[PDB]
């Protein structure tokens, strides 16, 4: 997995790439990693995959009801404290490693927060076995005062790079914006530069291929 | 695998089967456990593939080098104890074998001899072995009789290996048959379990845990 | 001794043009031993099918928990349960036992009676959604399954080429796999009938 | 058995279309004690070859008496010492992998990952890596330790492939390296801002540049960082 | 290693337990009966660890015999089996599972038709026209895949089991005292008791 | 990690380097050591950042509780608080905390809290990985009383001297005041201190 | 503790026709989940009209191709110029793994050619030494995902004559070496998506009555 | 586990060994001999790690036949059984030693005496009226303490004898297959071919 | 243990603690850990005793031979022969040894053997358990070209910081001082050098 985030002057971006695995073996060629919080505060995940998903919707859940009770947006730093608190009781064995942006009231945040319960505040960060690969490329690239544009491209490339140079990354690149303006946009599939070329022959099987023993209707309804 | 070898009223019944794997995965379908010494000679392999493979075909030079010395054929007890002999001097150091050693002399009659790792040297009438061997046991000591036909031996040998192949996730693919007589194995083929099993099943009324 | 690997099993599940088809094996072993013949790992809630692999206790007690769960929404809500939501059911039932899981690999398949489209998903035993549109793997043939799925399959087949696919792709995995085969069964799933089918296939 | 002590981290290296660059900081680490700063791990091999190791200090010295053991050895009733026949980078390369790969089937391993570069007297670019298990692979670009990590991903952003070299200067090669390096400077903590670096062009010959320093660090933005989540002041 | 058999042919379940009770050196019993009746129709043995074995049959007859009595009726052998299953597969996951193996064989009187359910320690059912719990499957099942038939006479049954016995006496280690054979039909259980001397 | 805090003439002055490392990798280089957990108490954390980071937060709670109902606490009463989870929690925490505060009665204070939660008030205190190379250099150059401008100087020179030796350390240097002037938030970057 | 394997990825593929044979392998290198290399090849000309492969452990896989190089070296000097069979080649690698079996080589190894009567043939090896002729094999790490795909697509296993109600097989043929490479490439990609240590490119090594023919295909990088 | 007496009556030394060879879940054999002879008038019985046992025995033999050859003479029960000990004194302290108990029955011609010698395999020799390899001394031991006499002939030696397997057979955890049982008296050696059913 | 040599302008001094210790015992508290292998080349010891002991006499023997055939080693050869002892047996050595000289081309000169068995030639070395507190103190401390006083001053000071914090190290400060004057032996006690 390779996740980053990156503020820029109006907002905060996290990208992440679409490569789920079991050991060595690809299991989804295209999963969604970025998962959502609220609507303005997005979330992308590394380690153990239920964990980070489970985690995600649990404090989710509870910043909706929250935002509910208070008559308030959600703020960053409410999913922060609630992950991290929620993540130390569990004394790490929740595998939930996660880089936390959003958009709120008081403006753009950018966290990460790790298994064991720890936060850090950064302006540009990673995670997942693709995480040097994409700090190489954002300590390479990143300025302060970045634009929209500079940023989606900046978090993008490391991303990509993670894709080549980790073997843990693949397929495609997921971005999601925030914008202390606008609504946050999700950009699916933002970049996919790994369709799997045409094959070089079809497998269809001449029908009756396969030996029947015996055959049955199966019923639903009552 | 499983191998087995039984002494009847008419010479020695050789089968095996022919699959070899790798933990839980099946590296093939299609091998060969029954190495051929000499006309008048066989060995059967169960264990570590290579560690058979290696001392069985070394076992053959070993025999072939007999007669030329001794300007004779080596016997079955004195072809297993060189392999036997081998093996316990590697006592310890992790080599795994199963293995029987079957043929026919003049001074010994057909004769069936029991190797393995362990250095344990048999001389008897009836062996399975490998991690099939206890499902070709109870087929074959239940259905053994010294005086079956030729025929019906060869028929017990294919069945008992069959049993094996069904029940033991470590044994199946195909069968390999051999008759040895004092002429002097003759092979009696190879059948795929693929299209044994259903075969034995139609002709036999056999096999009716099988649902179809 | 590793409980994902004592009983053996596997499970494949497809999506084609307007249907699905959902595959499993028959054996139920213990290590070496094969104990049963006819050990069935597809289940159906309405129109809603479910195939587990794994450890075949987890394996019943899983089936009896979703009938159960079913049921009750059955009753509640006064419909069927569709694919999406009662994948979502799976997933938090088995993440309810974050710490002392099922040792199981479920598989979703089925149409939404609503929408007409075909859906497919996997969990890991934790209840770890694979939300794969294509196919869906599970067992101890997955690696089999996964290089037969992927060389074999293609988009939009229809009911009756869907049935040879996902055929072939069980009976090749299963044949190189100690712990599979001896007996298949496919499903065939089309809003408005079922096929199910048995298959004959290598017994050893 | 046994286990390194004093330690030197990444060797990262790269082909440009005349030649081959290489470097190494210049630190000697004694686990997380910055010990030793004046510790080259650059060795020149003839005036063709610089061979680029990390790992293990004591056995990079025990490699530095083979490799000058093996010029004087060439040059034993040679006349061809300085011509035809001198060490090339190949032949050096072949050595240090057959001795890895001994040494590591005595289970008695020389603790170090190793890179070979240089120019083959035919012109052509030679870039080879071998380590303590005897795993040898060549590449465009070649790094150990945390350069693998961080120092390929940017260098291969330069070379991609072989038809990349070509169309890759000496300006280049050596401006992404110097990048690198200061990467390398930001998030390994066994790293040190002093290194070397080797250039072997098939024209120029060696160019070999010691007291390098990371210049261009980016610090500033560190001032507006406060706390770990909810700290203002 | 206990040797417990099961077997069903057209009109009834054979049980065969072996008698055998051995601890470290020592044969302490002959004549172990490793059986205990469920219901009129319903017979369940076990095999496992020493004290758990007992512990857990009577637990399930003292069951069974109160829903009986709670109800005026019998439970089918499919019933009793799915609650024994239940019980084992809650006991896996306990502080001190139950380390128990059974075979269920019973007569269902509303569908006349006998039946043998195999269940393990873990809570692994599943229904079989024969079974076998530890080392003996491992020469039986090949056995009965030979000479078994789904037709079989009760009469017919016994000397399959026969076989069985035989071929365990020839190929297990250990002296397991023979066995204890009982019926299972729509009349009830009885036993042969004169199997072992035949 | 380096960590420090100075007792001087008009209160005192905690410092800190910038570096997290797992391993080798310098997972963040420009992290905030300093931690405010009063006004003008703040803290130094060692070890277990997950350890040292709930700590803070429950000891910033108990004495926002404490203010509520008593007026500000002393920078004992903070440390005691430290103390009191450190200690009770000793077997499942690995934290080492040093406790620095401002207080118009009692000036600049300084305690230290190691690993199993005992309590020592001191002049100045040191701590982390870091500080094992400089407990010479800070021994012999540390007078009570000394002017900001000289604390500042005695700080800077001592961590960068840890920063130099420590791998764990690196960064920049930070710095907090606390004194009855207010709170003033100084750092210092690599070469500036690299010179020196 | 001195681990003295590790393990370097790679899958390998090989293939008999009925008078050409062929022996393919991806050109990627790997050490956990980084990459060394994208071109590092891994099938070798033997001389004698012989390939070989020893996938896995890279470091012993070239120690093993260089000792056999060397055996048909010696060959020729010990036995007057004669070519070394296939057959003869295979036992020889036997004895090469096999005086290893206690400490042995981590291989999964492959050669291919053509037999005495001039028949494409494929050999395959164990670690140790064990060895079958096959009509095909796929070694490394790979291995499961493409051999059942050679069971059902080389040796037609499992497939019927539609209508026969599966009481006659599918025929058995040799395939063209247009075909077999058709299999080469569909495999190659399958595997490359489903597995993340195979990729970069594709190196196929063909054998006929004229010698050693080569062709390169690039495969996904991520 | 392997079962070895010896007992030593007046006239005579009787040895009974067990006839099942098991390894694993399946007995191979049995019809097993675990002896050998060592010169006309000395039997040797074995016992242990499966290879170690007839390698060892095969060993010995070879070892008295060539002293017997080289001398024209039979060597002594005692002169054997110290020569049995000390090879496997040096063993235990070797690279791998070998794992054999082993019992020696000897008729000395030159005393007119039967001997019997137990010795494991450490090389712990002492000379007995009776002696047990393994489990079965836990048995044997003390029924003989009860049963024996010095006096006895060949025929009370076999009945104590019967009575010593009787025992076995009804408390030994493992079926052994019953024995072969020879005797060594000044007529050499011979085998009591029926004791399975005598 | 607490061990250090440090050029100068004249030649090079040797400078150590006397204690012993096995676990919190004081086995010796007047050890001379200062070893002449030969009359100007001296070595300071850290680690295992019996290995350091057994190197040093074995260094010392062919030191003896070398001078019978060949004249004064220099040095660097001193030097070579502890790093091959070190090198060649590194998996049954437990051995830290600093080597000091003088001659009169090379001057004063300082080599380092840690624990691997690499060498390095430096203008001064320190080591032992000790050393690890006075990393900071002699960095800002030492400068090239002192005179004999003044390196016996920075000497006695490091020293006496590392005593200060090192349990393992105390008792006497030892040096020895190397020139072409000569060897003198030096000693300082306690109530000296903790008064600074
Ligand atoms: C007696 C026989 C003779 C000929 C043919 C088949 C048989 C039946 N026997 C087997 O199938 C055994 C089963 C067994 C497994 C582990 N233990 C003991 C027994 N398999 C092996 O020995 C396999 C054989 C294999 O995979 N051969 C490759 C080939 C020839 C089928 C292509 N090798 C391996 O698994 C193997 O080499 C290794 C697997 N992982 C390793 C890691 C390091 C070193 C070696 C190996
Ligand atoms: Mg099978
Ligand atoms: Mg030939
Ligand atoms: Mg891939
Ligand atoms: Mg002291």
């Amino acid at each position: 997995t390779t996740i980053v985030g990156v503020k820029f002057n109006n907002g905060v971006v996290i990208a992440a790439d679409t490569r789920s695995t079991q050991g060595p073996i690809v299991a989804d060629k295209n999963c969604a990693k970025l998962h959502r919080i609220s609507p303005k505060i997005w979330c992308a995940g590394a380690g153990t995959a239920a964990d980070t998903e489970a985690v995600t919707q649990l404090i989710g859940s509870n910043i909706e009801l929250h935002s509910l009770y208070t008559s308030r947006e959600p703020r960053v730093v409410s999913a922060l404290q609630m992950l991290k608190q929620h993540l130390f009781k569990y004394q790490g064995h929740i595998g939930a490693y996660l880089i936390v942006a959003g958009v709120d009231p008081t403006g753009s945040h950018l966290f990460s927060i790790h298994a064991h319960g720890s936060t850090d505040v950064g302006y540009y960060l990673s995670l997942g076995s693709g995480s040097l690969a994409a700090m190489a490329v954002l300590e390479s690239h990143w300025k302060q005062d970045l634009t929209k544009e500079e940023a989606i491209k900046l978090a993008s490339d490391a991303i990509q790079a993670g894709i080549w140079n980790d073997l843990g990354s693949g397929s495609n690149v997921d971005v999601c914006v925030m914008e202390i303006g606008k609504d946050a946009e999700y950009l699916r599939n933002y970049l996919t530069p790994n369709v799997r070329e045409e094959k070089q022959k079809s497998y269809k099987f001449p029908r009756g291929t396969t030996a029947v023993l015996k055959e049955s209707i199966v019923n639903i309804c009552d | 695998t499983t191998t087995l070898a039984f002494r009847f009223q008419g010479g020695i019944i050789v089968a095996v089967d022919s699959r070899a794997t790798a933990g839980n995965w099946v590296a093939s379908q299609t091998v060969k456990k029954v190495i051929e010494i000499n006309p008048f000679l066989l060995g059967t392999m169960a264990g570590g593939a290579a560690d058979c493979q290696f001392w069985e075909t070394w076992l053959g030079s070993q025999c072939r080098l007999h007669e030329l010395r001794e300007k004779e054929r080596i016997s079955v007890a004195a072809a297993s104890k060189i392999l036997s002999n081998l093996v316990y001097q590697y006592k310890g150091a992790g080599l795994s074998m199963g293995t029987m050693i079957c043929g026919y002399t003049r001074k010994e009659g057909p004769t069936i001899y029991y190797v393995d790792s362990d250095g344990t040297r048999l001389k008897g009438d009836i062996f399975c072995v490998g991690s099939g061997q206890t499902f070709a046991y109870g087929v074959l000591d239940s259905n053994y009789k010294w005086d079956l036909s030729v025929e019906d031996a060869l028929y017990l040998g294919k069945r008992s290996i069959l049993a094996a192949a069904h029940r033991d996730a470590y044994s199946g693919g195909s069968v390999n048959l051999y008759h040895v007589t004092e002429d002097g194995w003759i092979y009696h083929g190879n059948h795929d379990v693929g299209e044994l099993f259903w075969k034995v099943k139609e002709e036999e009324g056999s096999f009716n845990n099988v649902i179809g | 001794s590793d409980p994902s690997s004592i009983n053996g099993g596997i499970v494949v599940a497809m999506t084609g043009k307007d249907c699905v088809a959902i595959a499993c094996d028959l054996r139920l072993g213990s290590q070496s031993l094969g104990v049963s013949n006819k050990f069935e790992k597809i289940f159906h809630y309405g129109h809603v099918f479910l195939g587990i692999t794994g450890l075949a206790t987890d394996v019943t007690t899983l089936n009896e928990m979703f009938r159960y769960k079913t049921n009750l929404y059955k009753l509640k809500e006064e419909r069927a349960i569709e694919p999406e939501t009662f994948t979502q059911l799976v997933s938090s039932s088995l993440y309810e036992r974050r710490f002392g899981p099922y040792f199981v690999g479920p598989v979703v398949a089925g149409i939404n009676s609503k929408s007409g489209k075909p859906f497919i998903a996997g969990f890991d035993l934790i209840g770890c959604i694979d939300e794969a549109k294509d196919f869906i793997v599970s067992g101890t043939a997955s690696d089999q399954l996964f290089g037969m799925c992927e060389s074999l399959y293609e988009p939009n087949l229809e009911p009756e080429d869907l049935f040879e696919t996902i055929s072939q792709a069980l009976l090749n995995a299963a044949d190189r796999d100690a712990l599979s085969g001896w007996g298949a069964v496919v499903y065939i799933i089309k809003k408005d009938e079922v096929v199910k089918r048995y298959l004959k296939m290598r017994q050893d | 058995t046994q286990q390194p002590i004093v330690t030197g981290t990444s060797v990262i290296s790269m082909k440009y279309d005349n030649g081959v660059i290489i470097a190494a900081d210049n630190l000697g680490s004694y686990g997380s004690l910055l010990r030793f700063n004046g510790v080259e791990r650059l060795i020149p091999v003839g005036d063709n070859t610089v061979v680029g190791i990390s790992g293990d200090i004591s056995d990079m010295q025990h490699i530095e008496r083979l490799l000058k053991d093996l010029v004087t050895e060439n040059a034993y009733d040679n006349p061809l010492a300085d011509a035809e026949e001198a060490l090339e980078p190949s032949y050096i390369f072949e050595y240090l992998a057959t001795v890895m790969y001994q040494r590591r089937s005595k289970m008695n391993p020389l603790w170090n990952a190793i890179i070979v570069a240089g120019v083959q007297s035919n012109g052509d670019q030679f870039l080879r890596y071998v380590n303590l298990l005897g795993v040898t692979y060549s590449s465009p670009t070649l790094a150990t330790g945390f350069g693998a990590h961080m120092a390929n991903p940017l260098l291969r952003k330069v070379v991609d492939r072989e038809s990349d070299i070509p169309k890759t200067t000496v300006q280049v090669a050596e401006e992404a390296i110097v990048n690198a390096m200061r990467v390398l400077y930001y998030r390994d903590a066994r790293s040190s801002r002093n290194f070397s670096l080797a250039i072997i062009d098939k024209n120029t010959g060696l160019t070999f540049k010691k007291n390098l320093q990371v210049e261009n660090m980016k610090w500033d933005f560190a001032k507006d960082i406060k706390g770990y989540g909810t700290q203002k002041i | 290693m206990d040797i417990i058999l099961g077997i069903r042919v057209q009109d009834s379940v054979i049980l065969a337990s072996s008698k055998a009770v051995t601890r470290g050196i020592s044969v302490l019993k002959d004549s172990d009966d490793k059986t205990r009746q469920l219901s009129p129709h319903t017979l369940m043995s076990f095999a496992g660890e020493a004290g758990d074995t007992v512990q857990f049959a009577e637990y399930i007859q003292a069951n069974i015999q109160l829903y009986s009595i709670r109800e005026d009726y019998e439970l089918s052998p499919q019933a009793v089996s799915s609650f024994v299953r239940q019980e084992l597969a809650k006991s896996i996951r306990s502080r001190r599972p139950y380390q128990v193996n059974v075979l269920i064989g019973g007569y269902d009187k509303k569908k006349n038709k006998p039946e043998l359910y195999q269940i393990d320690y873990l809570g692994t059912k599943v229904e079989l026209p024969y079974g076998a719990h530890g080392y003996s499957g491992f020469y039986t099942f090949s056995l009965l895949d030979h000479h078994y038939r789904p037709d079989m006479t009760t009469e017919e049954g016994l000397d399959l089991l026969k076989l069985c016995v035989q071929e365990l006496e020839k190929r297990m280690p250990m002296d397991f005292k023979g066995v204890i054979v009982k019926i299972v039909d729509k009349d009830g259980i009885r036993q042969v008791d004169d199997f072992q001397a035949q | 990690t380096s960590i420090m805090a100075v007792t001087f003439k008009d209160g005192v002055i905690l410092g800190a380097d910038s570096r997290t490392t797992t391993g080798a990798y310098i997972a963040n280089r420009v992290t905030d050591k300093l931690t405010r957990v009063h006004d003008k108490i703040w803290c130094c954390r060692s070890g277990s950042a997950a350890d040292t980071q709930a700590i803070a937060d429950i000891v910033q709670y108990h004495l926002e509780l404490y203010t509520s109902q008593y007026g500000t606490p002393s920078t004992e009463t903070a440390a005691s608080v430290f103390k009191e989870l450190c200690y009770e929690n000793k077997d499942n925490l690995t934290a080492g905390i040093i406790v620095a505060g401002y207080d118009d009665k009692n000036k600049g204070e300084v305690y230290t809290i190691p690993l199993g939660g005992s309590v020592h008030k001191l002049p100045y205190a040191i701590a982390g990985s870091g500080s094992t190379f400089i407990y010479g250099y800070c021994d012999k150059n540390f007078r009570e009383n000394m002017s900001k401008e000289e604390t500042v100087d005695f700080i800077k020179h001592s961590l960068s001297q840890a920063i130099k030796w420590d791998g764990s350390s690196g960064g920049v240097i930070r710095m907090v005041v606390l004194t009855a002037a207010g709170v003033e938030r100084l750092i210092f970057y690599p070469d500036e201190y690299e010179q020196l | 503790q001195f681990n003295p394997y590790g393990d370097n990825g790679g899958t390998i593929l090989g293939i008999a026709g009925e008078d050409f044979a062929v022996l393919a392998g991806d050109t990627r290198n790997i050490t956990d989940y980084s990459i060394n290399s994208r071109y590092e090849p891994k099938v070798f000309d033997c001389g004698d009209n012989i390939v070989m492969s020893a996938n896995g452990f890279a470091a012993d896989g070239d120690a093993l191709v260089k000792r056999f190089k060397n055996s048909v070296k010696w060959y020729h000097f010990d036995h007057n110029d004669k070519k070394l069979s296939i057959n003869s080649a295979a036992r020889n690698i036997q004895h090469l793994l096999y005086g290893k079996r206690f400490f042995p080589y981590y291989v999964h190894t492959i050669i291919a050619g053509l037999d005495e009567d001039g028949k494409g043939a494929v050999y395959s090896f164990d670690p140790v030494g064990s060895y079958e002729r096959e009509q095909c094999r796929a070694g490394g790490a790979a291995a499961s995902l493409i051999m059942p795909f050679l069971d059902n697509q080389v040796n037609f296993k499992n497939q019927y004559e539609p209508g026969t109600n599966g009481k006659v097989k599918k025929p058995l043929k040799y395939l063209s070496v247009e075909e077999v490479i058709k299999l080469v490439r569909d495999s190659f990609t399958s595997a490359t998506e489903r597995h993340i240590q195979v990729g970069d490119g594709l190196e196929i090594l063909i054998v006929t009555k004229d010698g050693v023919r080569k062709e390169f295909y690039e495969l996904k990088r991520d």
